[PDB]
């Protein structure tokens, strides 16, 4: 199908950028105290 | 009481299907045609009309490639075409004279359709069980003119509603009877809360 | 690539269910 | 490039005007009227009872 | 297909029997309070 | 249930972060031309 | 307010009535394909949720 | 706009005589048409044969002509195909076949005139809606 | 011993042609002064073969087996027509009417589905000369018409059709039309098929015959959107011959 | 029963505010787009495939045909200032209906 | 004890991380079967001839769909209400063409979800709870029965059941409006009151409890840490919340009894969705929404349109276009 | 070049008169006396090399011939178009009201 | 230019995945008790 060629990286960064933000914050909470 | 409520709910669902499909103990002379019946009667009506005009209804190919008037069921029986293919299990006294061993019989269709069958098919096609809550007969887009809702629709809808609420009543009273017999229908005993004596899930 | 993407996201969600259920922070009466 | 202004005429030589698409419509039929808004030609969907085809 | 049909019939019968015999196995008594 | 005594904390100091990001970014600057081809 | 202000006139705002609002729903389906819109879908999830 | 005597004036026969129906006749005609005919002819079409409608222009080209009171009254006694060639009382409601179409059993000559007047007046009110089908709803 | 509709319904027998016993090896005399008709012709397909589309023209393509996916809806039946005695003693069946077509979809290895209008519409089929009696050595060979699988009202999923529908790709309002012409302009196919009927059994007393058939015809071309495939259909047939 | 459960009553009741309030806010953003006819009307990849392949059909293309019927059949009376006159022959209709 | 007793004790055990129970022994296999078939079909099933006219509709991702357009497509109109298990097909290829996955999925789902409801009764009993959470769940459950089973029965075909997909759902809704004028039906209107009202009261209750949380935390921590799981004291001041809401409207329009309040929160959406389900289930037998087409007429007899007549024009557009190759005769009678 | 043969036929006499070789049978209702008795005979005995050949239908009564003679001005004949005559479409072409 | 259409996401994930790994490890080191 003739899909938008930027859709793949749009979807990938849409997932990865906020997910890694949350993982960073979670892991550094676990490592506290 | 809860046992009987479950029984009556089941019976209500059964009666709903009885009045919707069965035309023996709910004769169509009195209750109107069934939904399947009226749809079959429409196909019969235009087969009769177009055949009178000269159409060879056995060899007439419809737009999809299926027969416009006649086609095969998934097991080969000759049945009415169009959307009424779904209704080929229908049986009724105005239609059975046209049925032979392999289904609808083309020679009987060509030669043996009587005026009373044309009348009954026209009557049932135009009293199909479709109509509005304020009793405007016909499809939802039809204009006001005909004051009609089939008794089959009134009886089917009313008894589904009642059967459903009686299923709810069964669950209500069955669950309550269990809780009352075990002694906690009024709530949890603060000094004897069962979950507090159970091991943690994790 | 589209189908892979859709099925991948779905698979991540199902894995997330597994962790959210069996590796949840346990509820503790304080 | 502009192709130029299209003037539509029927077999009798009357000038006809294509009904323009309003912004609301993703798609729109093709209907031609005379200067007084009377329909004179169109592109039919069903053909069997067409009266206004460009061919006719 | 015939083997598939027989297999599913056996599977369904198995789980239905578990359901029926399970609820026949003194279910009212399986509560935290009064057992009767 | 009893905790696992083999667990260890993990560390990455700031210099190692800078060295690692330099490695990744320079590797990307190098290989990206071949990825686009 | 915003929707009719973007359109040609107040005419295409919802009229204040039961059947008039139903017409508004069906207009949005036929002209805007509003069921396909992911912002409507999130609205549905929020209301039903 | 009003339902005037002019609106209620319709051809009595093929020879130029008119008859002016009363408002009570018009109301009776609407009631009787719904009672005996609308199950197939709602809005001036024909559900079991949509090629033939109740438009006045269609009735005028029927054989014998049906665009007048006498023609319509005769049709309800002894209906024919559009070319007049076949009598169809056996499949169309009529006084002749009131035995098999029982709703015709209690229709009087006065009732048939009212039904005929309804069929002729209604397109004068509704225009293309009469016999137009869903396109004009 | 005579089965009713309720005996047959749902069994699959309604899609099967009548058979004759192994004892039916007789001969049915033809009176050259008598007129005859076929009161019932039935064709029950048992195999659908599709000719593969090879990349190499030096390679001779073969007919390969297929899987029927539209169930027991395939047989032609209740067909009738004149059975003429020609001056040279050959017989010619002229098909008049009947359930003489079935849409059929078969599926090739790998998933490609092949719709066709399995048919003997307007069949004219003739025996060899000097057929004084129909016997197990009698054969019928003839031609028939294969009209478009969809008729002229059929609308594609974007609403385009021949006698109805849009005449353009309305979802692409400013695309160039030339590349879409084959999909936009619907065309109605009409081709010829060929069939052979091999008589294998004859009941001289009843005028019934049965045997095997093979027919060849083109499949659906989707109202001109793509090329049809060549199909070969094999099966059994039954016919009842009567003085007319 | 379900695998997860609330354990914090303050979170539970904040979540009950958050969910419907956020949903209505999102629907409002879509309507702001429709003010400008900035619709999610089509999937371009679907339309390109369907235009070239008259056997390709999905529920998405089926609903567009419904929309086309809605527009043509309701517009003359619903938009009287446009003075639409759509001759019978141009109305989109399937077979028979 | 004996193996059957130990088995029964494990099945009904209150200590399993997920409760099994006797309803669960039917629920778990049926829901796994429906889930696995759904996922595989959604990804990889070939097109399905939903309307029995040899016009297969593609539902799966690999066959050209995205998440929004994809579906598991209902079984063929040629099947109608006939039971079409895998072993009734000559081959899997045939089963797939005719929409076999749809029947397998919805029948296993409906059975499994019915057992999910019974399982909610069962665990409440084992835990010493009151029993009626399962009655609240009967409202969404009845709605699923309405669109997957009752509507097909009334119309005579599973091809008219709701498709298992996002755009297929919209298709079902639009066709339903054309054929039943559901928007003008009071049971659907009660349904809307139920879900609009449910969302309203959800936001209301959430906002009122959140507004009256008792101070237990500092400015730099989430107020949620002010509540501890299992504490005996209430975490908000219901007297303050009622004092607010009773002044927002008037005193007697506000709940001061938490039990009354939460009963209302349960009953309003549940009853409304019951009527929604009954709307679909009775329009299944063609008792349709109010029809006021040409209800207003002037002194001569000219039709004076109302908004109902405009609705009618939209419905007609849906009617004449849907299933554009399936109807040969002038009336759509099912 | 690809051509829609139905649109093409609308530019011939088929788009102006009742084509005895092609037109669907309901068109004979336009004129007095043709439907259904003559209309059936005309479609059954089609095609015709010229309009006047309709008078040669075997079995016509003298009154039927008179009616046909009065209506020859409303008839035409063109080449049989497969797309208009297959599917039994001359007897029912999928159009009602 | 006719570049490989996967080169963009290949380069983006090549940077992002290991960089994020290192950032996670760094930040949870800083947050450990000092
Ligand atoms: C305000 C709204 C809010 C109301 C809140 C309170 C909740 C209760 C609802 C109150 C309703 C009051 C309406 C009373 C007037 C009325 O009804 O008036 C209607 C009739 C009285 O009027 C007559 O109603 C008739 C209805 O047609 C019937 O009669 C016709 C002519 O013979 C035809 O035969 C037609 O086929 C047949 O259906 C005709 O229209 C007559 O012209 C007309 O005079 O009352 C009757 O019928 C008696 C009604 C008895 C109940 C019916 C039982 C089963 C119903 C199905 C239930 C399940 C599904 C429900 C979905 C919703
Ligand atoms: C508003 C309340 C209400 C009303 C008005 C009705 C009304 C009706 N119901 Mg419904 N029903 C309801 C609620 C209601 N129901 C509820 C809550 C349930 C449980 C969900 C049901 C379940 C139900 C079922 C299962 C059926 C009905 C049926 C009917 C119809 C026939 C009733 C009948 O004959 O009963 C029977 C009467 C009795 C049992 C009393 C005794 C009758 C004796 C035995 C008769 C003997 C007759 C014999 C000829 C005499 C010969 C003597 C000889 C010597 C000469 C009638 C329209 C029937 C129907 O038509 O289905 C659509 C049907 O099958 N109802
Ligand atoms: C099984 C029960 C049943 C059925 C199928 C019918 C069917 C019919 N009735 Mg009868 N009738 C009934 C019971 C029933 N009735 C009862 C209980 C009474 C006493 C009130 C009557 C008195 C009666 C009269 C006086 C008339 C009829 C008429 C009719 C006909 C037209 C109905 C109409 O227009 O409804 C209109 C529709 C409504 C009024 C909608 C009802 C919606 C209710 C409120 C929904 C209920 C849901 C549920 C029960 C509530 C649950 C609450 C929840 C929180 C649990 C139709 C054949 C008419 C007729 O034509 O007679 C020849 C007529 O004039 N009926
Ligand atoms: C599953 C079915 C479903 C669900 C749950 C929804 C849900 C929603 N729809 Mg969608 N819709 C659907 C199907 C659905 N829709 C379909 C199939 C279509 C066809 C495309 C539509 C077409 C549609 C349109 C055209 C619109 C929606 C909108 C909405 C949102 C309305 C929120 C609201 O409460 O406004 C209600 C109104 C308010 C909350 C405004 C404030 C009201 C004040 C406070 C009232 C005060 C009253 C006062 C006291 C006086 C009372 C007097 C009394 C006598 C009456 C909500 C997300 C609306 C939207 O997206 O808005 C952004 C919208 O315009 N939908
Ligand atoms: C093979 C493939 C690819 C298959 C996929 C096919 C397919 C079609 C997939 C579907 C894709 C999909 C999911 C689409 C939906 C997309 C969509 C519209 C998303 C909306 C996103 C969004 C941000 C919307 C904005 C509005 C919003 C915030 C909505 C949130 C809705 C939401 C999560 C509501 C909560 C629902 C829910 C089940 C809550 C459970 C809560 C719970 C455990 C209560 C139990 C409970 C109650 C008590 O009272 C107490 C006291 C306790 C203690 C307790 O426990
Ligand atoms: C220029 C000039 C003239 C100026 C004059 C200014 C002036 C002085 C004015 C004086 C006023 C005056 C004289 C006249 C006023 C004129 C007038 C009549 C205006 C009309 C305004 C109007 C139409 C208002 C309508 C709005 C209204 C009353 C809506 C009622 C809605 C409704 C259904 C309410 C309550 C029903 C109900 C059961 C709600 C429960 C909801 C719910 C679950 C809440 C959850 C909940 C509830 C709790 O309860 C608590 C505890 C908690 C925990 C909790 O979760
Ligand atoms: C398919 C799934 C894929 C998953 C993703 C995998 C992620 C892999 C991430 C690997 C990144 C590792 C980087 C660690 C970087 C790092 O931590 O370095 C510092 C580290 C020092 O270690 P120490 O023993 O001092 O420990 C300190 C601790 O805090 C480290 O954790 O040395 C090494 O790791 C030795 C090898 C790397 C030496 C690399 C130096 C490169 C110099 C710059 C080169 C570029 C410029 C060239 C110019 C010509
Ligand atoms: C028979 C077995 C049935 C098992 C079915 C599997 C159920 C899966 C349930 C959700 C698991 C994931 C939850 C993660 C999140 C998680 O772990 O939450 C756990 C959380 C626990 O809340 P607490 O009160 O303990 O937390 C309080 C404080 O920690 C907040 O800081 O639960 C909720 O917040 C309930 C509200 C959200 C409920 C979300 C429901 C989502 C339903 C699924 C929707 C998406 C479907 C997409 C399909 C493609
Ligand atoms: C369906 C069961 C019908 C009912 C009830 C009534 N009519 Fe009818 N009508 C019906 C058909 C199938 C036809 C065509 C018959 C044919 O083969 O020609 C008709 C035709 C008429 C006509 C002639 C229309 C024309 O254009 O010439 C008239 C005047 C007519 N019908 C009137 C009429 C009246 C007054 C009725 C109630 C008393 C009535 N019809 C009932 C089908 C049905
Ligand atoms: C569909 C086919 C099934 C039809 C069965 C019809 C029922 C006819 C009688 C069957 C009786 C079943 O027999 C039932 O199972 C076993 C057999 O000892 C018993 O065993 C049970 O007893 C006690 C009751 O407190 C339970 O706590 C215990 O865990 C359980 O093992 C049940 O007490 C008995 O009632
Ligand atoms: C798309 C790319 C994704 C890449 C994802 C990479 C994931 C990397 C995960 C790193 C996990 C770190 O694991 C984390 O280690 C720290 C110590 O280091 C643990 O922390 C533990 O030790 C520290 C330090 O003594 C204590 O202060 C703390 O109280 C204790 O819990 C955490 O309990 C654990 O969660
Ligand atoms: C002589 S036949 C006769 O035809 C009549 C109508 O003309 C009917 O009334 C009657 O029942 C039918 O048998
Ligand atoms: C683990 C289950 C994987 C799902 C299997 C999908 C069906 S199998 C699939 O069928 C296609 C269509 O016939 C073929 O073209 C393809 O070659 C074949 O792999
Ligand atoms: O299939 Mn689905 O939709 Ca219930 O209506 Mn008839 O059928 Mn079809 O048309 Mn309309
Ligand atoms: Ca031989
Ligand atoms: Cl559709
Ligand atoms: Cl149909």
């Amino acid at each position: 199908m003739e899909v938008n060629q930027l859709g793949l990286i749009a979807t990938a960064l849409f997932v990865l950028v906020p997910s890694v933000f949350l993982i960073i914050l979670y892991v550094q909470t676990e490592s506290q105290q | 009481l809860s046992y009987s409520l479950g029984a009556l709910s089941m019976m209500g669902f059964i009666a709903t299907c009885f009045v919707w499909f069965n035309n023996t103990v709910y004769p169509s002379e009195f209750y109107g045609p069934t939904g399947p019946e009226a749809s079959q009667a429409q196909a019969m009506t235009f087969l009769i009309r177009d055949q009178k005009l000269g159409a060879n209804v056995g060899s007439a190919q419809g737009p999809t490639g299926l027969g416009k008037y006649l086609m095969r069921s998934p097991t080969g029986e000759i049945i009415f075409g169009g959307e009424t293919m779904r209704f080929w299990d229908f049986r009724g006294p105005w239609l059975e004279p046209l049925r032979g061993p392999n289904g609808l019989d083309l020679n009987k269709i060509k030669n043996d359709i009587q005026p009373w069958q044309e009348r009954r098919a026209a009557e049932y096609m135009t009293h199909a069980p479709l109509g509005s809550l304020n009793s405007v007969g016909g499809v939802a887009t039809e204009i006001n003119s005909v004051n009609f809702v089939s008794p089959r629709s009134w009886l089917a809808t009313s008894h589904f509603v009642l059967a459903f609420f009686f299923l709810v009543g069964h669950l209500w009273h069955a669950g309550r009877a269990r809780a009352a017999a075990a002694g906690f229908e009024k709530g949890i005993d603060r000094e004897s809360e069962p979950v507090l004596s159970m091991p943690s899930l994790d | 690539m589209e189908t892979i993407t859709y099925v991948f996201i779905f698979a991540c969600i199902i894995a997330l269910f597994f962790f959210a259920i069996f590796f949840r922070e346990p509820p503790r009466i304080t | 490039a502009w192709k130029g202004h299209a003037v539509f005429r029927n077999k009798e030589g009357e000038e006809l005007f294509v009904r323009r698409m309003p912004a609301f419509f993703e798609s729109f039929p093709v209907i031609l009227t005379d200067k007084n808004g009377v329909v004179k030609a169109d592109i039919p969907f069903r053909r069997a009872e067409s009266k206004y085809s460009f061919e006719q | 297909m015939e083997t598939l049909k027989i297999t599913v019939y056996i599977v369904v019968t198995f789980f239905v029997l578990l359901f029926v015999f399970g609820f026949l196995s003194g279910d009212p008594a399986r509560n935290p309070k009064r057992k009767d | 249930m009893e905790p696992n005594p083999n667990r260890q904390p993990v560390e990455l100091n700031r210099t190692s972060l800078y060295l690692g990001l330099l490695l990744i970014l320079v590797l990307a600057l190098l290989f990206s031309s071949y990825f686009f081809n | 307010l915003i929707y009719p202000l973007g359109q040609s006139s107040w005419f295409f705002a919802p009229s204040f009535g039961v059947a008039a609002i139903f017409r508004f729903l069906l207009f949005f389906q036929g002209f805007h394909n509003w069921t396909l819109n992911p912002f409507h879908m999130m609205g549905v999830a929020g209301v039903l949720g | 706009a009003e339902l005037t005597p002019e609106v209620l004036t319709v051809p009595l026969n093929s020879e130029g005589k008119t008859i002016t129906l009363t408002e009570k006749q018009y109301l009776e005609g609407k009631r009787l048409f719904q009672y005996a005919c609308a199950s197939c002819h709602v809005g001036g079409i024909t559900k079991t044969n949509p090629s033939l409608d109740l438009r006045t222009e269609t009735l005028a080209l029927a054989t014998p002509p049906r665009d007048n009171i006498e023609g319509l009254v005769d049709y309800m006694k002894n209906p024919t195909t559009y070319d007049g060639e076949q009598e169809i009382a056996e499949v169309h409601p009529s006084l002749r076949s009131a035995d098999i179409f029982p709703k015709m059993r209690n229709l009087t000559e006065k009732d048939l005139v009212a039904i005929a007047g309804h069929i002729l007046v209604e397109p004068k009110i509704l225009g293309d809606k009469w016999g137009g089908g869903k396109v004009y709803y | 011993q005579t089965l009713t509709y309720d005996d047959i319904v749902g069994t699959g027998l309604a899609n099967k042609c009548p058979t004759l016993d192994d004892t039916a090896r007789g001969a049915y005399p033809i009176d050259s002064s008598q007129t005859y008709r076929i009161a019932r012709l039935c064709l029950q397909p048992t195999t659908f073969l599709v000719k593969e589309e090879p990349k190499n023209k030096r390679q001779e393509a073969e007919f390969v087996p297929t899987k029927l996916v539209t169930r027991e809806t395939t047989s032609l039946d209740q067909i009738q027509g004149e059975l003429k005695v020609n001056s040279d003693g050959s017989l010619t069946f002229v098909e008049e009417d009947g359930i003489d077509f079935q849409p059929v979809t078969v599926q090739m290895a790998g998933g490609e589905r092949i719709p066709l209008l399995f048919t003997v519409k307007n069949l004219v089929a003739s025996t060899q000369p000097n057929v004084t009696s129909i016997t197990t050595s009698t054969d019928f060979k003839g031609e028939f018409n294969v009209p478009s699988y969809r008729t002229a009202n059929f609308l594609d999923p974007k609403g385009r059709g021949l006698a109805s529908g849009y005449d353009s790709a309305i979802a692409l309002p400013q695309a160039k039309e030339e590349e879409l012409a084959r999909a936009n302009v619907k065309r109605f196919s009409l081709t010829k098929g060929q069939i052979s009927l091999n008589v294998a059994k004859v009941d001289g007393r009843t005028g019934e015959i049965a045997g095997t058939f093979e027919s060849e015809q083109l499949s659906d071309d989707d109202m001109g959107a793509h090329e049809p495939h060549e199909v070969k259909i094999q099966g059994v047939f039954y016919a009842s011959i009567e003085p007319a | 029963i379900f695998g997860i459960a609330f354990s914090n009553k303050r979170w539970l009741h904040f979540f009950m505010l958050f969910v419907p309030v956020t949903g209505l806010w999102m629907s409002a953003i879509g309507v702001v787009g429709l003010a400008l006819n900035l619709r999610s009307y089509d999937f371009i990849s679907q339309e390109i495939r369907a235009a070239e392949d008259p056997e390709f059909e999905t529920f998405y293309t089926k609903n567009l045909l419904l929309n086309e019927g809605i527009r043509a059949w309701m517009a003359p009376q619903d938009q009287p200032h446009e003075n639409f006159v759509f001759p019978e022959e141009v109305l989109p209709r399937g077979n028979a209906l | 004890a004996n193996l059957w007793e130990r088995f029964c004790n494990w099945v009904t055990s209150t200590d399993n991380r997920l409760y099994v129970g006797w309803f669960g022994v039917i629920m778990i296999p049926t829901l796994l079967a429906a889930t696995i078939c759904f996922v595989i079909a959604f990804i990889a099933a070939p097109p399905v001839d939903i309307d029995g006219i040899r016009e297969p509709v593609s539902g799966s991702l690999l066959y050209g769909n995205n998440i929004i357009t994809g579906a598991v497509v209902p079984s063929s109109n040629a099947i109608g209400l006939h039971f079409y298990p895998i072993w009734e097909a000559a081959s899997l290829d045939e089963w797939l063409y005719n929409g076999g996955p749809y029947q397998l999925i919805i029948f296993h789902f409906l059975l499994g979800a019915s057992c999910y409801m019974g399982r909610q009764w069962e665990l409440s009993y084992r835990l010493g709870m009151r029993p009626w959470i399962c009655v609240a769940y009967s409202a969404p459950l009845a709605s699923a029965f309405a669109v997957f089973l009752i509507y097909p029965i009334g119309q005579g075909s599973f091809s008219d059941g709701m498709p298992l997909g996002i755009s297929g759902t919209f298709n079902f809704m639009i066709v339903f409006q054309a054929e039943h004028n559901i928007l003008m039906h009071p049971f659907h209107q009660l349904g809307v009151a139920g879900v609009f009202g449910g969302a309203l009261f959800c936001a209301m209750h959430g906002s009122l409890v959140t507004s009256s949380l008792i101070r237990e935390t500092t400015e730099t921590e989430s107020a949620n840490y002010g509540y501890k799981f299992g504490q005996e004291e209430e975490t908000y001041n219901i007297v303050a919340a009622h004092g607010y809401f009773g002044r927002l409207i008037f005193q007697y329009a506000s709940f001061n009894n938490s039990r009354s309040l939460h009963f209302f929160l349960a009953a309003w959406p549940v009853v409304g969705v019951w009527f929604a389900a009954l709307g679909i289930s009775t329009m299944a037998f063609n008792l349709n929404g109010f029809n006021f087409n040409h209800s207003v007429i002037d002194a001569k007899g000219n039709v004076i349109n109302t908004w109902a007549d405009i609705i009618n024009r939209a419905n007609l557009g849906m009617e004449v276009m849907h299933e554009r190759n399936a109807h040969n005769f002038p009336l759509d009678l099912a | 070049e690809l051509v829609n043969v139905v649109d093409e036929k609308l530019g011939t006499a088929y788009g102006e008169k009742i084509d005895l070789n092609n037109t669907n049978i309901a068109a004979f209702i336009q004129y007095r006396g043709l439907y259904p008795t003559l209309a059936k005979l005309i479609v059954k005995n089609a095609p015709y090399e010229s309009v006047e050949d309709v008078l040669n239908i075997p079995g016509l009564t003298e009154r039927q011939k008179q009616i046909l003679r009065e209506n020859l001005e409303h008839f035409t004949v063109t080449e049989v178009e497969t797309a208009l005559v297959e599917g039994g479409d001359r007897y029912n072409n999928g159009l009602y009201k």
